[PDB]
């Protein structure tokens, strides 16, 4: 299907305490096979995925040369903002940056992307069109007219257009038993009595990939999505994912109430009753 | 494969 | 300054069955910024080895982070997971729900 590369950076100022904290992540779809952290012994960008190992060291010199570089980059970039924003230099602040790309079927270009955030909000965005910026505010706009300038984006676009399709379509071809498969959901109910005339129907999905899934309770038809627990898709920690929705049904009634799933990996939405 | 360009705010 | 609160999420990597090898993972999301602590505990006490992801976050910008140990589910210990965040007036305490 389509897939996708990206990377993230997180950049923590630590005042009196020492440098800016700095961590880089770097995922092939819902899978991470690079980190770098400021913080950890090596000061090299550490492989996470089995297909990334064999790389040669030109690839880790080069992607660490790389990685140190943005850090580095950050570091300024912090002090820019303490400037623009007239913040204290007592204070801990953040900067996010997030980007990649998207491939279709087809592995042809898809979409790219490239967007900064101070302090957990929205800074500045490169859009759709891989050319244009969307400055969040004044100081953003001041970046916007300095990026402009520089012609940034056509550098950028040249990135996420090329180096980075190019080096996805490499991943998935290297980890293709890893990157190429889906998973899909190894389900099942559960049922709890949360008193004598009432019980909670539970529906399970469990190890599945990519961890884009849709799970819904219904009754008769009728989808309960308001009376629905729902909690976060998360991380098994295996390479795969899980979540649950519960219904809190009343005793006698289980048999009115079906869970639905879909998933990539899978040819047929299930469907699932306490029958 | 990480992004080569320095990009400063 | 922008703060968010820590969703935490306490369950084992495969479905728990006594005497038998697993995860205990602890999930937390949602959260700014990412000054974390994260603590597993067992019986009331800090299980020392314990890993935990690389730090990442979701499409507002939100963080979250894995922390996970292997350990071996048994009919009488309980398993819970401390959290301390700023936007937290103190530490939480999640206790691990088999079904959960």
């Amino acid at each position: 299907g389509s897939h996708s590369m990206r990377y993230f950076f997180t950049s923590v100022s630590r005042p009196g305490r020492g440098e800016p904290r700095f961590i880089a992540v770097g995922y092939v779809d819902d899978t991470q096979f690079v980190r770098f952290d400021s913080d950890a012994a090596s000061q090299r960008m550490e492989p996470r995925a089995p297909w990334i190992e064999q790389e040669g060291p030109e690839y880790w010199d080069g992607e660490t040369r790389k990685v140190k570089a943005h850090s580095q980059t950050h570091r300024v970039d912090l002090g820019t903002l303490r400037g623009y924003y007239n913040q204290s230099e007592a204070g801990s602040h953040t900067v996010q940056r997030m980007y990649g790309c998207d491939v279709g079927s087809d592995w042809r270009f898809l979409r790219g992307y490239h967007q900064y955030a101070y302090d957990g909000k929205d800074y500045i965005a490169l859009k759709e069109d891989l050319r244009s910026w969307t400055a969040a505010d004044m100081a953003a706009q001041t970046t916007k007219h300095k990026w402009e300038a520089a012609h940034v984006a056509e550098q950028l676009r040249a990135y996420l257009e090329g180096t980075c399709v190019e080096w996805l379509r490499r991943y998935l071809e290297n980890g293709k038993e890893t990157l190429q498969r889906t998973d899909a959901p190894k389900t099942h109910m559960t049922h709890h009595a949360v008193s004598d005339h009432e019980a909670t129907l539970r529906c399970w999905a469990l190890s599945f990939y990519p961890a884009e899934i849709t799970l819904t309770w219904q009754r008769d038809g009728e989808d309960q999505t308001q009376d629905t627990e729902l909690v976060e898709t998360r991380p098994a920690g295996d390479g795969t994912f899980q979540k649950w929705a519960a219904v809190v049904v009343p005793s006698g009634q289980e048999q009115r109430y079906t869970c639905h799933v879909q998933h990539e990996g899978l040819p047929k939405p299930l469907t699932l009753r306490w029958e | 494969a990480m992004d080569s360009n320095t990009l400063e705010l | 300054m922008i703060q968010r609160t820590p969703k935490i999420q306490v369950y084992s990597r495969h479905p728990a069955e006594n005497g038998k090898s697993n995860f205990l993972n602890c999930y937390v999301s949602g959260f700014h910024p990412s000054d974390i602590e994260v603590d597993l505990l067992k019986n009331g006490e800090r299980i020392e080895k314990v890993e935990h992801s690389d730090l990442s976050f979701s499409k507002d910008w939100s963080f979250y982070l894995l922390y996970y140990t292997e350990f071996t589910p048994t009919e009488k210990d309980e398993y819970a997971c401390r959290v301390n965040h700023v936007t937290l007036s103190q530490p939480k305490i999640v206790k691990w729900d088999r079904d959960m």
